[PDB]
C-alpha cells in the first residue's frame, strides 16, 4: 500500500508478514479539506 | 449571531459567536473496549459547567505570549469528586473562552486545544493552527467555542498520571486600547466534560 | 535434475528504499482494535490545504503594521518555499522535503484593528525578468487584488503558479542571486485613523499545489 | 474571496478568481505510507537495542515526518550489521531474554540481516508525545542483541498518523536559505 | 539462456523460529497406529481454565486460617502473575513464557471447616492509583462478593480485567514499587466457632483470559 | 458462584455474576502445536548426539512446556554447526552405523545444516516421565555423528500432548518476582 | 499447522517431508473446558 512494488503475491501468509488489526463494535483531515469554501463571499460584477 | 450552548442544568449565551470549532471528529470513538470488561458506566451529573480565570491581556503583552492550562484541572464538583472515586475516566471537552473588551479594542488571541501538549517552542507557535482553534478578535468576537473528543493511547486514561489535552491562548497580535477601547482585557474559560464514563471504584479513606 | 537458475550480477544488494517487503519471524500477533480513532490524516498535503499557518516578518511577528509615510510597501519577498518569510510555515517545513512543486499557494490577510479603523489593501505577483514594483501604481500592470476592512477580517488571494517549466525547485541555489520565481508584493493603498494596527497574514496549500520527489538533505 | 477570519473554516482561493485555472495534481509523494515506508539510520549501541522510533534524528525525512503526527501506527522493518547471532525480544519482555536462542533468533549471514517484525505493545496506538519529554517505557517494538550492532536502520510498514504537529524548516539568517543545488 | 534472478542481501539466515520446513532426507515412514489415547490438550489454556491449582500463603500452605481478632485481614496480595502467593499455580508457569496478558482469573474458595463451624468472608477487588483497603467497611466500596458457608463448600468469584491499555505485562519489572493492576483483599466478615479451620484457594484462567507473546526468559 | 467444591467438576464464574461483561479472547499462542514449533538449543557431545528432546534443558520454553505432557508425539527438524560430513541414523541402529555413509549423511555446507527427520520409535506415543528419572533407551530419534557437533538445536514438528503435568514458576523470596523490562 | 506461513504447496511430498500416520479400527481438556458450569447455584434477587 505505501512504498511497495511487487506484482506477485508475497510467498508468506499474511498472518505471518504483519499483524492483524481486530475491529470494536484521509479520514478527518480529507473531509476537512474537501469542505473548503472556495467562491466569494459577496456579489460579483462582470 | 446569537448562540446558547447548555450542558446538564447550566447554559452559556453569546451574542457574539463566530461558531463552534469541532476538533478531530464530530463523535467519540467507541467507550466500551475490552480494557474495562463492561465494567464502565455515565456520570450525566458530570457534564455541566466550571469556571477559571486564565489571565489578564495586557498592552504590554507581546506576540508569543502564551497561557496554558492542562486538562482535567482541579475540579470541586462532583466531576472532580469523579477522579478520587473511580480509579479510571475518559471525557472530552466543550470550551467556552471569553475575552470581552469593546469593539474599540484592537489585537488578537488565538485559542487552541492542543493533545499532549509538553511545553512548546518559539517557532512551533507559528504553527499553531494545526490544532483545533478559534481567534477571538475584538472588532469582531469576545468568544472562542471548541469542541472536543478524547483522545489517547488508551481508551480510558488515570488523569493524576496523563492530562491529554491543554487548553492554549496565545496572543498573536498585542492589545491595542487606543482612547476608547477598554484598558484591558481579563481572559475567562467556561469548560465542560463531556460523555464522561468512569470503571473500577476505589474504596474510601475508612 | 533441477530448475537452472543464474544469479545475476548488479542485483540483489539492499537498497534503503526498495519495493519489497523482508521475511518475517514471528506470527499470529492480533492488535488492540483502533478502528475510528480521531483525527486521522493520510496525506500531508491535506493538513497543508485546511491548515494555514503564520508567516514571519522583521521582528519575528506574523503581522505588518499600517504605516503612515510616502512608503507604502507593507511587505516584500521572493516568492520561494525557501524565503525567511515562509521559514515558521508547516507549507515550508514539508517541501523541505521534496525537490519539486507546482500549483497555488494561497495567502490569507486578517485586519485586526478596532473597528473605527479603516484600510485599503493591495496583493501582487511580479514575475522573475525585471526587479518588482516600489509603488502601487507600478504594480498595477502585474496580476493583482485589493481589498478593504469591513465586517468580514479576512481575505484570500491565489498566488499563481507561472513558469517556463512544469515544476519549480523548492530549494535555492547558492548561486542564485535574483529570485527565480519573483515576488510578492503587499501594499498598503491607504488608511483611515489604522496607525500601529496590524495585519497578520498566513499561507496555505492551494488546490493543486504539488510536491513530488522526496528527498532527505538535513534541515 | 473575503470571509471571517475569526472561524478556522478551512477557506481555499483559486485562480479562477482572476480568470485562472486551477490545474491537475497528483499527490502520492504525500501520501502518508508512501513517504514513511523508507529505511532511515540511527546510531546504536553496541549490544542492547530497545526498537524505539524515537531514536531517529529529528531533522532526517523520517524523523521529522513521523513527530508531525501525535499518535501513530505501524509495523516494523529492521536491517541490522551484527556480528554473532541476532536475537530480537516482544514488548514487555525481561531483558534477561536477550540472550535465549528461542526468542526469534537470526544466525550471522553476510552482509547484514533483514526482518519483518509486528507491532507489539500493549496500547492501541503509540506517541511521539506525552503529557505525563519522556515516553512511558511501553512506547517501543522490543529489542535486539547481538555481541556487537554496528549499523541498524528502520522502516515504518503500514503507517497511520492521527493529530497533526508543527513541522519547522530551517530558519534562514538572509532573506532565503540557499543550498548548493547538484548541477554538471 | 536460463531464468535470472537476484540473491538478496539481508535475506536467508536461518531464524530460530521461521515459518518454514526442512528439506528431507528419509522417507516413507509409517507410524504405529495412535489414535484416540485418552487425556489429548490441544491448547494450554484449556488445561488452565478446567483444573484450578492451589494459591501460596504465609508459611507454604494453600490455605489461610480463620481468626479471633480486631484484624479482618485473611489476605491481601498484588494483582500480578508474578506475585509470591500465585507462584506455585500452573496459571502463573504458563504465563512466565508470555509477555502480556487480559481476561479474567477466577479464584475459588473452599471451606474446610466442621459442620459446626461458620463463617461468611468478603473478596474484593482494589484497582491501582489508592492504597488498598485495610478493613472491610473501606473496601465496600470496591467491586466484592460476600458469601457464608453451608451445604456447598465451595466460592467462585472473576477478578477483572481492567486497566488502561488492553493488555497488561505478566511480568513485574524492578523500577515498580507499587503493583500496576491493583489487589484482591480477602476479608473475613466474622465466624460462628471457626476459630483455626482452613479455607483453601485455587486460582484458574476465566472464560475470556487470553496470554500472548511467546517469550523465553530463563526461569 | 457456590458449588460443591469436592467434586472436581471445573466451575468457571463470569464477571457477569456481578454486571460485568466476558470478552472475545484469541488463544493461538498457547496453541500446542504452534507454540512447541520452534527451534530450541541444546549442548552437544562432541561426536555421537542421541536426538533425545530430553536434552532440552528445563527452564527452557520448550523444555518446560514438553515437560507438561506425559506423552507426546511429533516428527523432528535439527540444526547442527558441524565439520565433517554429518550422518543421521534411526532408532533401533546399531552405533556402528554412524560411520557409514548410506545412512543419511549431510555434506558439509557452512555454515550449518538443517534437516526434517520423521518419528521413528518403536512405540505409539513417547513419554517424559517413566515409572519402570530415567526412561527407556528406546526413546529416541536416532542419533547424528560428525568430526566434531558445535552447535545442536531441535524443533519439534507436528506435536500431539497428553495428559497434563505441573509446570513451575520462579518461586520470588520477595512478595513479588521483579525483572528488568526492556525498555528505551 | 504449528509455527508454519508458507502459501505455496512443499516441493517435497507430504510422504517424504513427515512419518505418514495410520489407523487402528483440543479433545479432552477442550471439552472438559467447555462442560464447565458457569452461573449461580441459588436464587438471584435483582
Amino acid at each position: 500500500s505505501g512504498n511497495t512494488g511487487s506484482i506477485i503475491n508475497n510467498y508468506y501468509m499474511q498472518q505471518y508478514q504483519n499483524s492483524m488489526d481486530t475491529q470494536l463494535g484521509d479520514d478527518w483531515f480529507s473531509k476537512l479539506a474537501s469542505s473548503a469554501f472556495s467562491g466569494l463571499f459577496g456579489a460579483l460584477l462582470a | 449571531r446569537i448562540l446558547t450552548t447548555r450542558n446538564g442544568h447550566t447554559t452559556s449565551t453569546t451574542q457574539s459567536s463566530v461558531g463552534v470549532t469541532y476538533g478531530y471528529a464530530t463523535t467519540e470513538d467507541f467507550v466500551s473496549g475490552p480494557n474495562t470488561s463492561g465494567l464502565e458506566t455515565r456520570v450525566v451529573q458530570a457534564e455541566r459547567f466550571f469556571k477559571t480565570h486564565l489571565f489578564d491581556w495586557v498592552t504590554s503583552d507581546s506576540f508569543g505570549r502564551c497561557h496554558l492550562l492542562e486538562l482535567p484541572t482541579d475540579h470541586k464538583g462532583v466531576y472532580g469528586s469523579l477522579t478520587d472515586s473511580y480509579a479510571y475516566m475518559r471525557n472530552g471537552w466543550d470550551v467556552e473562552v471569553t475575552a470581552v473588551g469593546n469593539q474599540f479594542n484592537g489585537g488578537c488571541l488565538l485559542v487552541a486545544m492542543v493533545p499532549e501538549l509538553c511545553s512548546i517552542n518559539k517557532r512551533e507557535l507559528y504553527q499553531l493552527t494545526l490544532f483545533p482553534h478559534q481567534f477571538i478578535n475584538p472588532r469582531t468576537n469576545m468568544t472562542a467555542h471548541i469542541t472536543v473528543p478524547f483522545v489517547g493511547v488508551n481508551r480510558y486514561d488515570q488523569y493524576k498520571v496523563h492530562k491529554p489535552w491543554t487548553l492554549v491562548v496565545m496572543v498573536v497580535a498585542p492589545l491595542t486600547v487606543n482612547t476608547e477601547g477598554a484598558p484591558q482585557i481579563k481572559v475567562y474559560a467556561n469548560i465542560a466534560p463531556t460523555n464522561v464514563h468512569v470503571a473500577g471504584e476505589f474504596p474510601s479513606k475508612e | 535434475g533441477i530448475f537452472p537458475v543464474a544469479c545475476s550480477d548488479g542485483y540483489g544488494g539492499l537498497v534503503t528504499t526498495d519495493p519489497k517487503t523482508a521475511d518475517p519471524a514471528y506470527g499470529k500477533v492480533f492488535n488492540p482494535p483502533r478502528n475510528m480513532l480521531p483525527g486521522r490524516f493520510t496525506n500531508f498535503l491535506d493538513v497543508a490545504e485546511a491548515c494555514p499557518t503564520f508567516l514571519r516578518f522583521e521582528g519575528d511577528v506574523p503581522y505588518v503594521t499600517t504605516k503612515t509615510d510616502s512608503d507604502r510597501i507593507l511587505a516584500q519577498f521572493d516568492l520561494s518555499l525557501a524565503a525567511k518569510h515562509m521559514s515558521n510555515t508547516f507549507l515550508a517545513g514539508l517541501a523541505q522535503y521534496y525537490t519539486q512543486y507546482s500549483g497555488t499557494i494561497n495567502l490569507h490577510f486578517m485586519f485586526t484593528g478596532p473597528t473605527d479603523a479603516k484600510a485599503r489593501y493591495m496583493i501582487a505577483y511580479a514575475p522573475p525578468g525585471m526587479e518588482p514594483p516600489k509603488t502601487p501604481e507600478a504594480a498595477a500592470h502585474c496580476i493583482h487584488a485589493e481589498w478593504d476592512t469591513g465586517l468580514n477580517s479576512k481575505f484570500t488571494f491565489s498566488i499563481p503558479y507561472l513558469s517556463a517549466a512544469d515544476y519549480a525547485y523548492t530549494a535555492s541555489d547558492t548561486a542564485e542571486t535574483t529570485n527565480v520565481q519573483g515576488w510578492v508584493c503587499l501594499f498598503q493603498i491607504t488608511h483611515g485613523k489604522a496607525d500601529g494596527d496590524a495585519l497578520v497574514v498566513l499561507a496555505s496549500a492551494g488546490k493543486d499545489f504539488e510536491l513530488r520527489l522526496p528527498v532527505d538533505a538535513r534541515t | 474571496t473575503t470571509s471571517a477570519g475569526e472561524s478556522a473554516d478551512p477557506v481555499t482561493a483559486t485562480v479562477e478568481n482572476y480568470g485562472g485555472e486551477t490545474q491537475v495534481q497528483r499527490r502520492q509523494h504525500t501520501d502518508v505510507s508512501f513517504i514513511l515506508d523508507r529505511f532511515v539510520k540511527v546510531t546504536p549501541k553496541d549490544q542492547i537495542n530497545v526498537l524505539d522510533l524515537m531514536q531517529t534524528p529529528a531533522h532526517t525525512l523520517v524523523g521529522a515526518l513521523l513527530r508531525t503526527a501525535t499518535y501513530y501506527f505501524a509495523d516494523l522493518e529492521v536491517a541490522v550489521k551484527h556480528e554473532g547471532n541476532l536475537t530480537w525480544v516482544p514488548n514487555g519482555a525481561p531483558e534477561t531474554a536477550l540472550d535465549n536462542t528461542t526468542n526469534p533468533t537470526a544466525y550471522h549471514k553476510a552482509p547484514l540481516t533483514r526482518l519483518a517484525l509486528p507491532y507489539t505493545a500493549p496500547h492501541r496506538v503509540l506517541a511521539t508525545a506525552y503529557n505525563g519529554r519522556t515516553l512511558p517505557t511501553s512506547f517501543n517494538y522490543g529489542a535486539i542483541k547481538a555481541t556487537r550492532v554496528t549499523e541498524l536502520l528502520y522502516r515504518m510498514k503500514r503507517a497511520e498518523t492521527y493529530c497533526p504537529r508543527p513541522l519547522l524548516a530551517i530558519h534562514p539568517s538572509e532573506a532565503r536559505h540557499k543550498q548548493k543545488i547538484v548541477a554538471p
